[PDB]
């Protein structure tokens, strides 16, 4: 017999014992996440241990079939996933050291408290506490106190761990036939094989840079507008040609600029659209919210929800009898079991979160027929994009008037439009430079272009050049500011947000073009459009069986990530901002510093 | 008048696995097919050759009733000219088949919390299966070029695998009970027909 037949039989026996074991682990995890009890923790631990042991044992048996003997493009993909070694290539002592380092950093981040000066009897944690001071305070010294304290206590206790972390994580990557850890992370976008759809691990950086070179004007105008409006709240601390201090951005790190809305509203007299009062006055429940979301999904050709969805899902807080984890989540237990975990309340935010979660559930339902190892999104970016595009369409005034939550004599003006666009831009456009910086810095650190004695310096030279922010006080090589973020102390990738943000607007533009919409792109509803659902379903049902370039081409027509759909979304805001910034200076200088 | 024993076939307490299905021969009785229309929920009631309404006034020589249990998404595999695990290694129907196929859900009787591992099917076989043939062997399947010596290991597999049926599964993964009726008119005198 040939190696290919042998591999097919091995995969047949895998795809049958993996499903059972995974279902028993998922059910244990769900039972632990609904109740809370020591018995449930023990069952979850036992199920996870059995699943991990099975997967580790099956990974070794797959190293007998050489990858070059197989030409099927579907058997090869499943074997490539199994043949990955991971941390098993290291010595046992180094593996224990790496695990200890990771656990120590996670524990240090999780239980870090800052005590106010000259008073041991008052100490604040990250959440709640400092997160409220950095989001709801209009003082200057109080924000600086927390900003310096969190990076002085927690930050300086993590750098020696981080150095050995980098040293150990590079050895594993070089042992797994890579260049460094950044290459290992970037290997998720690699496509080898099929002609006309190949993608290399070095093309991602060039694509990201080429895209970011087109976002700069809009971000510059937004930065200028925010700087002009922030001079009225801190009159003597902001320079009109300088950079924004890092402790006045509505967040502890500056990842999002949402909390500046009350300070930067274009027209403060006209309120936004809130349907909470209408929701309460018509006796609405969580059941009706989910029924409306299901009706919206059915209106475009997608199927119903299974009968087990309405019986095995928990949509309300149990009460004092039980104790659950109130975090929205979509569960795909396998073998036709789909569930949503959510503590729903009567509010617009939950009304949109229901659409997000049921979009996730539909995307999971799309590829249920594929093999076990190919039951996932095309890459780490397509899942949340499909989740978000459902929430964009459900918040339009036309959709609200169609379902009765809004009065039919309500006329929309051109000022609430600018308010909504600015609110969207403060969250979507304000986070892209931050992500691009963080991944560029981590990539350069892993590659070796930044010597260990010049880390912090670089971190504060790029922030002035890409994001446009300046530190309030000087820092030296005894700090590790990047480690103060959750995704750095805990090992996680972070470019997924950039990719998803760029994908979602492409998807929305394609679906709106399919629905024959006429007008601005942000006034688009894909309801009652069957042709816009079949195009999405053609991509949803592939999974990982095809390259992400082909899956993207099935929807947008192109095979690369593009930025123009994002810019078409914010055009009126761009024009208004250009008109508003006719008496200010657009841009910043990297020389001004508050501590000069 | 001796009615044919259709009750002890449809209403049996325990059914059999697919790889060892149960066959029962029916002769020397009068057949009433209206009682077969009890058990109102039928996932599938299909009939090839004879018609369900005209089945009463037709006289045959023997009737074979074959019973087993499968999962939901394999019922469409119990028709003539089908390919797959059930139709190649477990149970095969001829292309000139005359007779009826009935399949109905049994989630409330064949599902347990924690798993029902008493139902098994065959996954590996050297060759395909001839029509109306049974294989109950439990020999180790060799998928390589090295002898197995009757011990499971590398490239040597155990042919039979269980299901695990649980009450929280989907419709396509839930148990279904299946009965197949085949009518044979041989050169022997006809005996089996209705009122
Ligand atoms: C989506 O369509 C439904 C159904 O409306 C019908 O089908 C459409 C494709 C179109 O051909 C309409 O002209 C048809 O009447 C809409 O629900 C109806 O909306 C109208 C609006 O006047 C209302 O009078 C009916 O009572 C509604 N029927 C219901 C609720 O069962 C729905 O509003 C459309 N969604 C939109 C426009 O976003
Ligand atoms: C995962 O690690 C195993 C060993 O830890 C690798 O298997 C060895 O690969 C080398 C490569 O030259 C061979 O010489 C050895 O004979 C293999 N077996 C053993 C027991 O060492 C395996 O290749 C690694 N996986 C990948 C994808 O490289
Ligand atoms: C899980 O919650 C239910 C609901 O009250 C309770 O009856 C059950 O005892 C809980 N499980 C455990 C193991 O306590
Ligand atoms: C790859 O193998 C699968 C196995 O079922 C087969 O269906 C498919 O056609 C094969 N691909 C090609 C290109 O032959
Ligand atoms: C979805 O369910 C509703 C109510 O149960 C039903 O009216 C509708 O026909 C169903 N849609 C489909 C496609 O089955
Ligand atoms: C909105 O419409 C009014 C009506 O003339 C116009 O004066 C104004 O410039 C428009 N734009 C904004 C941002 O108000
Ligand atoms: C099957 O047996 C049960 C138990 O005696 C009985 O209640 C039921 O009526 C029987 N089915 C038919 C079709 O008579
Ligand atoms: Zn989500």
């Amino acid at each position: 017999s040939t190696i290919e037949e042998q591999a097919k039989t091995f995969l047949d026996k895998f795809n049958h014992e993996a499903e059972d074991l995974f279902y028993q682990s998922s059910l244990a995890s769900w039972n632990y996440n609904t109740n809370i009890t020591e018995e449930n923790v023990q069952n979850m631990n036992n199920a996870g241990d059995k699943w991990s042991a099975f997967l580790k044992e099956q990974s070794t048996l797959a190293q007998m079939y050489p990858l070059q003997e197989i030409q099927n493009l579907t058997v090869k993909l499943q074997l490539q996933a199994l043949q990955q070694n991971g941390s098993s290539v290291l010595s046992e002592d180094k593996s224990k050291r790496l695990n200890t380092i990771l656990n120590t950093m996670s524990t240090i981040y999780s239980t870090g408290k800052v005590c106010n000066p000259d008073n041991p009897q008052e100490c604040l944690l990250l959440e709640p506490g400092l997160n409220e001071i950095m989001a709801n305070s209009l003082d200057y010294n109080e924000r600086l106190w927390a900003w310096e304290s969190w990076r002085s206590e927690v930050g300086k206790q993590l750098r020696p761990l981080y150095e050995e972390y980098v040293v150990l994580k590079n050895e594993m990557a070089r042992a797994n036939h890579y260049e460094d850890y950044g290459d290992y992370w970037r290997g998720d976008y690699e496509v080898n094989g099929v002609d006309g759809y190949d993608y290399s691990r070095g093309q991602l950086i060039e694509d990201v840079e080429h895209t970011f070179e087109e976002i700069k004007p809009l971000y510059e105008h937004l930065h200028a507008y925010v700087r002009a409006k922030l001079m009225n709240a801190y009159p003597s601390y902001i320079s009109p040609i300088g950079c924004l201090p890092a402790h006045l951005l509505g967040d502890m790190w500056g990842r999002f600029w949402t909390n500046l809305y009350s300070l930067t509203v274009p027209f403060g007299q006209k309120p936004n659209i809130d349907v909470t009062d209408a929701m309460v006055d018509q006796a609405w429940d969580a059941q009706r919210i989910f029924k409306e979301a299901e009706k919206f999904f059915v209106s475009v050709g997608l199927p119903n929800m299974t009968q087990g969805f309405w019986e095995n899902s928990m949509l309300t807080d149990p009460g004092n009898v039980q104790k659950a984890v109130c975090h929205p989540t979509a569960w795909d237990l396998g073998k036709g079991d789909f569930r949503i975990l959510m503590c729903t309340k009567v509010t617009m935010d939950d009304f949109l979160t229901a659409h997000h979660e049921m979009g996730h559930i539909q995307y999971d339902m799309a590829y249920a027929a594929q093999p076990f190892l190919l039951r996932n999104g095309a890459n780490e970016g397509f899942h949340e994009a499909v989740g978000e595009i459902m929430s964009l369409s459900a918040a339009t005034p036309k959709h609200l008037k169609s379902i009765g939550l809004l009065s039919p004599d309500f006329q929309e003006d051109n000022e609430t439009e600018i308010n909504f666009l600015l609110k969207q831009a403060l969250t979507i456009v304000g986070t892209l430079p931050f992500t691009y910086m963080l991944e560029k810095w981590r990539w350069m650190v892993f590659k070796g272009e930044i010597p260990k004695d010049q880390w912090m310096k670089k971190w504060w030279e790029m922030k002035r050049e890409i994001v446009g922010v300046v530190e309030p006080v000087p820092h030296d090589e005894t700090y590790c500011d990047p480690a103060s973020l959750f995704h750095v102390s805990n090992d996680y990738s972070f470019i997924r947000y950039y990719t998803r943000t760029l994908y979602q607007f492409q998807f929305q533009e394609a679906l709106c073009q399919a629905a024959k919409h006429e007008g601005p792109l942000h006034k688009c509803d894909i309801s009652n459009s069957t042709e816009a659902g079949q195009k999405l379903f053609n991509m949803l049902r592939l999974g990982k069986s095809e390259p992400w370039t082909l899956a993207l081409e099935n929807v947008v027509g192109a095979k690369n990530m593009n930025v123009r759909p994002l810019l078409n979304y914010f055009e009126p805001l761009f024009t208004w901002l250009k008109d508003q910034n006719k008496n200010s200076f657009v841009g910043w200088s990297t020389d001004w510093s508050p501590y000069a | 008048t001796n009615l044919c024993p259709f009750d002890e076939v449809f209403n049996a307490t325990r059914f059999a696995s697919v790889y060892a299905w149960n066959r029962k021969r029916i002769s020397n009785c009068v057949a009433d097919y209206s009682v077969l229309y009890n058990f109102a929920p039928f996932f599938a009631f299909k009939c090839y050759g004879v018609s369900p309404t005209k089945l009463n006034d037709l006289c045959f020589t023997n009737v074979y009733a074959d019973s087993f249990v499968i999962r939901g998404n394999e019922v469409s595999q119990i028709a003539p000219g089908q390919t797959g695990n059930i139709a190649d290694y477990n149970y095969k129907l001829p292309d000139d088949f005359t007779g009826c196929v009935i399949a109905w859900n049994s989630n409330k009787l064949d599902s347990k919390v924690g798993g029902n591992y008493n139902y098994r099917y065959r996954l590996f076989r050297k060759s395909n299966l001839k029509p109306f043939e049974r294989d109950i062997s439990t020999e180790i399947y060799q998928a390589g070029n090295k002898p197995c010596n009757g011990v499971a290991g590398v490239n040597c597999y155990f042919p039979l695998q269980s299901y695990g049926f649980r009450p929280t599964y989907g419709v396509g993964h839930q148990p279904y009970r299946v009965v197949v009726l085949s009518f044979e008119l041989l050169h022997a005198p006809a005996t089996v027909c209705g009122p």
